[PDB]
RNA sequence: GUGAAUUUACUUAAUCAAUGAAGCGGAAUUUCUAGCGUUAAAGUUUCGCGAACUGAUCCGCGUUGA
RNA sequence: GGACAUGGGUUAGUCGAUCCUAAGAGAUAGGGAAGCUCCGUAUGAAAGGCACGAUUUUUCGUGCCUAUCGAAAGGG
């Protein structure tokens, strides 16, 4: 309790003490790639989204999600690593002169790449197929949704393309699907078709039938609702 | 047959003589303290502006936000001394010299260095001796009718800024130059606009006027306004011609 | 494959799909440079048919001309 | 001297020994000490008026 | 954790700047110094008012190379004579050779040693 | 281009004005004088110019204005 | 003989150039143009710094704020 210290307290009044450093995020002059991420993230947000389009902002739910993923994890496909040992294995097993034909078993993994799994779901060969929420150039998934509904293949909308890569060891998955599991995870798998097609396909329709975006902000809202309210 | 004096007027030594100008005089940036409350400000010294009849004003400000001195330059209003205290704000008083939005101040206010456009830092009086009168206000659309110094009615935004009195250096023209040298000598710090040779007393390759026997037009001097820009000589879209 | 639905989509560039694309593309291109790299094509199908390969050595530019 | 011929002196031959000594007259400097004070103690009298 | 920005300027970040390592030398073999004492002193001047320098000046005259400097000219003095000059003066003379003045310190005797070059 | 009943409105496309793209939209709730104003500090909570939290509200975030 | 021939002759820390900027030239950012090239000079640019720390999850944190050329009469 020194009298000394005293307290000298500053203004910042106009006309008074300099102003303290404060958060300037929102004046500052960002540069040109950042203004055009942000812009058109709002361009998205204010025009009208066609039908086709909006349906990829619908995507599945976080327990639906954490559930499928667990499913996908026990059936991410061999590594590289792996695949050239069981191919130095069965070369030993060829070179000892055993049966290398049913030395190994049928692999049971997720399946990937775009041609292969539109392929799949015209086939009919597909049980379950998970898309990438923002796939770039959004004709690559935009008639999937539509083709799984003629072909009867139950489809979701899963959330960021890498959560898809990580499952397959890449960078980047635009959709997976899968087309055969073992006979412990078929409960799993079906329990996931199910809420998938409840939620998702047998739900919405009418939903992917209309029409997204158009939604005004931040401060424009907020005039039209003072008007309205006035 | 030939380029005229009008078309090479786009440049080169018909540019204006900036070598000895005083900084361009303007108000300063419309900022948070000026739109909100006021600020003070220091007249430091009235100077003269070459080609300009009017004296310009150095006034230094604090900024707001940095340990540094903004000095602006103004265009002196007449009875700005040094060592006055200039306030440009929302809640700067009615006072001359003071910068305050025309939305905030009563009609029939003599104002100059008005802006247009809210922002823009001053365009419209700002000629020696001239002035801007606030006519009225339209407060529904936030708008301030004004009377110019041609006496023409303009609308401008009651947030455009306007410094109260009349610009400094009045009755400038009333004294005859009697002189070419005179002429001679304000022109020489503006542009290449001095002395100008008549047209007629020209030939045809040079101009519209000029050729004949007798300097004469020979057609009328009244030219439209979608003429071309080497017809565009004499009077250009002339609704009344002659004196009155 | 989806090259297929790709071209016989692309066909369709007055639907509401591709109209509401062309504008936001077009805003985007115009906001980046006159010539400016592409990461990866935006008609993968198209560059696929004239003749460009995912691999290393092959590059995408845009450019807009007036 | 020349502005290149100053930093051959010594500091008190391009000073005064007071406040704003070799940038204020005398003077100037009186003004100075006079305002500020005399200011300080309108505010101080504002303040005190305001307060209430 | 959003970062506060207190300038309204968003200035280019400072990245790592790798120094270069090449996979190969550009140049196989470094070239050998270019302007070495016998490229810079290329004769001594006999002439008669060059004699008269030597002799009551205690200065020697040379015809240099044009690319040396006073530095260079005192140098070679030193590691060709043995002798340290005290002052050096050049002159780019009218036929584009540069002609080098060297004063001798009192400790050498320009007679002498523009005899063991020979030339004297 | 988007809406609301030719009639009104909106802004994201484009146009114009300003700047160092500082205080925009919501909610919570400095004028007798030609002076100086920076390099926080008191308050609170941990452990000396070491910290933290406020001093200096929160939220949205579309740099503002036409 | 300013001609012809043969030699010789111009020595700088202090005198200038170099340095600075002037009017003005002129890259860069960008935008035009079939192009040669044009415009543009802090502009619609991520246009660079400086300081503190027992060493910080031995994978760096916390703060603070414009080329060049162009004067042997200009400046120095």
């Amino acid at each position: 309790k020194n009298p000394l210290f005293v307290s000298r307290p500053r203004s910042f009044g106009i006309g008074q003490d300099i102003q303290p450093k404060r958060d300037l995020s929102r004046f500052v002059k960002w540069p040109e790639y950042i203004r055009l991420q942000r812009r058109r993230k709002i361009l998205n947000l204010r025009l009208k989204v066609p039908p086709a389009i909006a349906q990829f902002q619908k995507t599945l739910d976080k327990n639906t999600a954490t559930q499928v993923f667990k499913l996908l994890n026990k059936y991410r496909p061999e590594t590289a690593a792996e695949k050239k040992q069981r191919l130095v294995a069965e070369a030993e097993a060829v070179a000892n002169g055993k049966s290398a034909q049913d030395v190994s078993k049928k692999p049971y993994n997720v399946k990937y790449g775009l041609n292969h799994v539109v392929a799949l779901i015209e086939a009919k060969k597909a049980k379950l197929v998970l898309i990438a929420s923002d796939v770039d150039p959004i004709e690559l998934v935009v008639f999937l949704p539509a083709l799984c509904k003629k072909m009867g293949v139950p489809y979701a909308i899963v959330k960021n393309k890498a959560r898809l890569g990580t499952v397959i060891h890449q960078k980047t998955a635009a959709v997976l699907a899968v087309t055969e599991v073992r006979e412990e995870d078929k409960n799993e798998l079906a329990s996931i078709v199910s809420a998938v097609d409840a939620n998702f396909s047998a739900k919405y329709d009418e939903s992917r039938r209309k029409w997204g975006g158009g939604i005004m902000g931040g401060k424009t809202q907020a005039l039209l609702a003072k008007r309205a309210k006035a | 047959g030939r380029v005229i004096r009008a078309q090479r007027k786009s440049g080169g030594i018909f540019q204006a003589h900036t070598r000895l100008r005083k900084g361009a005089a303007q108000l300063r940036t419309l900022d948070f303290a000026e739109r909100h409350g006021y600020i003070r400000g220091v007249v430091q010294k009235i100077i003269h502006d070459p080609g300009r009849g009017a004296p310009l004003a150095k006034v230094a400000f604090r900024n707001p936000y940095h340990y540094r001195t903004d000095v602006e330059t103004f265009v002196a209003t007449e009875g700005m001394y040094t060592g006055q205290f200039v306030y440009c704000g929302k809640n700067a008083a009615l006072t001359v010299g003071n910068v305050l939005p025309v939305g905030e101040m009563p009609e029939g206010t003599i104002i100059s260095n008005v802006e247009e456009k809210a922002g823009d830092r001053g365009a419209l009086g700002r000629s020696s001796g001239n002035y801007v009168i606030i006519v009225g206000h339209d407060v529904d659309t936030g708008k301030t009718r004004v009377k110019l110094p041609s006496g023409a009615k303009k609308v401008v935004p009651s947030s455009a800024r306007g410094v109260v009195g009349i610009v400094a250096g009045g009755g400038r023209i009333d004294k005859p130059l009697l002189k070419a040298g005179r002429a001679f000598h304000k022109y020489r710090v503006k542009r290449n606009c001095w002395p100008r040779t008549r047209g007629v007393a020209m030939n045809p390759v040079d101009h519209p006027h000029g050729g004949g026997n007798h300097q004469h037009v020979g057609h009328s001097t009244t030219v439209p306004r979608q003429s071309a820009p080497g017809q565009k000589v004499g009077l250009i879209a002339a609704r009344r011609t002659g004196l009155l | 494959g989806a090259y297929k639905y790709l071209e016989e989509l692309a066909k369709k560039k007055q639907s509401d799909v591709n109209l509401f694309l062309s504008r936001v593309r077009a805003w985007e291109y115009r906001q980046m440079n006159v010539i400016h790299r592409a990461s990866r094509p935006s008609r993968p199908d198209k560059a696929r048919r004239l003749g460009y390969k995912a691999k290393q050595g092959y590059v995408i530019y845009r450019i807009r001309v007036r | 001297l020349r502005p290149r011929e100053f930093a051959r002196l010594s500091h008190n031959k391009k000073t005064v020994q007071r406040a704003y000594g070799g940038c204020l007259s005398a003077n100037a400097v009186k003004d100075r000490i006079v305002r500020a004070f005399l200011i300080e103690e309108q505010k101080i009298v504002k303040q005190k008026l305001k307060q209430l | 954790a959003k970062k506060v920005r207190t300038s309204t300027t968003f200035r280019r970040p400072k990245t790592l700047q790798l120094s270069r390592k090449p996979k190969y030398a550009r140049k196989s073999v470094a070239h050998a110094p270019r302007l070495d004492e016998y490229k810079i002193i290329v004769n001594p001047i006999n002439s008669e008012s060059a004699m008269k320098k030597i002799e009551d000046d205690n200065t020697l005259v040379f015809h240099v190379h044009l690319k040396a400097n006073k530095f260079t000219i005192k140098e070679a003095v030193r590691k060709l004579y043995s002798v340290e000059p005290v002052k050096i003066n050049t002159l780019i003379r009218p036929n584009g050779t540069k002609k080098a003045f060297v004063k001798l310190s009192a400790d050498a005797d320009a007679l002498d040693v523009a005899n063991r070059i020979g030339f004297l």
